[PDB]
């Protein structure tokens, strides 16, 4: 077979560890619990073809930027979320995610991925952005983010609801396999 | 009051080596730990080295303090002081 080391990042409580346990275990978390790091595996079948997937949680806060970045070394794969539900997240992949990764690993692949895309039209979530004089990130501004940081791909996925999770990791795959100019 | 963990996430650092994320076994002796790390890198005769704290403090880590280690510490592997 074939494995490949897929690291995921992005700000606290964007859905980093909801998107690994549910692609790795189908199920969702049942309670929040800070990340420190965690080692996952998966074996997907990808075009055809079965891969091993060495997959790592980490943690979003400035507190562990250090220990953060000592996961990076080997990475072939980089999976940057923002919440669709929290603009500031997605601001900080363009101030703080993709100039890390890249500084740490020149050139890497990186897959943009747009999170809880559920809550996109959910009222309540609406009315809380506006409070804050805000409101959820689109489809075309997710687009706009992956050309601007020169992302494989854009995704969204909702981990809670299991829509889109296959996709973000098969792509990830794709982009280690068939790297594209 | 509350007793530590028996299971505690670190990082250990070796100058020239790719950095070790790992679960240390606080029921596991320290030279028991510290000879996996060293098998990880290549490394023999465990009993040479030490684990140390890689942030400014530089403290040695030993059976008497391991227990104040906090998840998400990052350890640097050196030679044993003696
Ligand atoms: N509505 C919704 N909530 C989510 C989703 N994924 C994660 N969450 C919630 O968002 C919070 C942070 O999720 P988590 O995966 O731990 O984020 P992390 O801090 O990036 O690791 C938790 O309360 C999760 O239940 C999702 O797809 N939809
Ligand atoms: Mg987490």
């Amino acid at each position: 077979m074939q494995s490949i080391k897929c690291v995921v990042v992005g700000d606290g409580a964007v859905g980093k560890t909801c998107l690994l346990i549910c692609y790795t275990t189908n199920a969702f978390p049942k309670e929040y619990i800070p990340t420190v790091f965690d080692n996952y595996s998966a074996q997907s079948a990808v075009d055809g073809r079965t891969v091993n997937l060495n997959l790592w949680d980490t943690a979003g806060q400035e507190e562990y930027d250090r220990l953060r970045t000592l996961s990076y070394p080997q990475t072939n794969v980089f999976v940057i979320c923002f919440s669709i539900a929290s603009p500031p997240s997605y601001e900080n992949v363009r101030h703080k995610w993709h100039p890390e990764v890249c500084h740490h690993c020149p050139d890497v692949p990186i897959l943009l991925v747009g999170t809880k895309k559920d809550l996109r039209a959910q009222p309540d979530t609406l009315r809380r952005l506006k409070e804050q004089g805000q409101a959820p990130i689109t489809p075309q501004q997710g687009q706009a983010l992956a050309k601007q940081i020169h992302a494989v791909r854009y995704l969204e996925c909702s981990a809670l609801q299991q829509d889109g999770v296959k996709e973000v990791f098969a792509e990830a795959v794709r982009a280690v396999l068939n790297p594209t100019p | 009051m509350p007793p530590p963990a028996d299971i505690v996430k670190v990082a250990i650092e070796w100058p020239g080596a790719y950095p070790k994320l790992m679960e240390i076994d606080q029921k596991k002796p320290l030279s028991a730990i510290i000879k996996e790390v060293c098998d990880g890198w290549s490394l023999a005769n465990h009993e040479y080295f030490a684990l140390q704290h890689a942030d400014s403090s530089n403290f040695y880590i030993t059976e008497k303090n391991r227990n104040e280690i906090k998840n998400g510490t990052i350890l640097r592997l050196t030679t044993s002081p003696a």
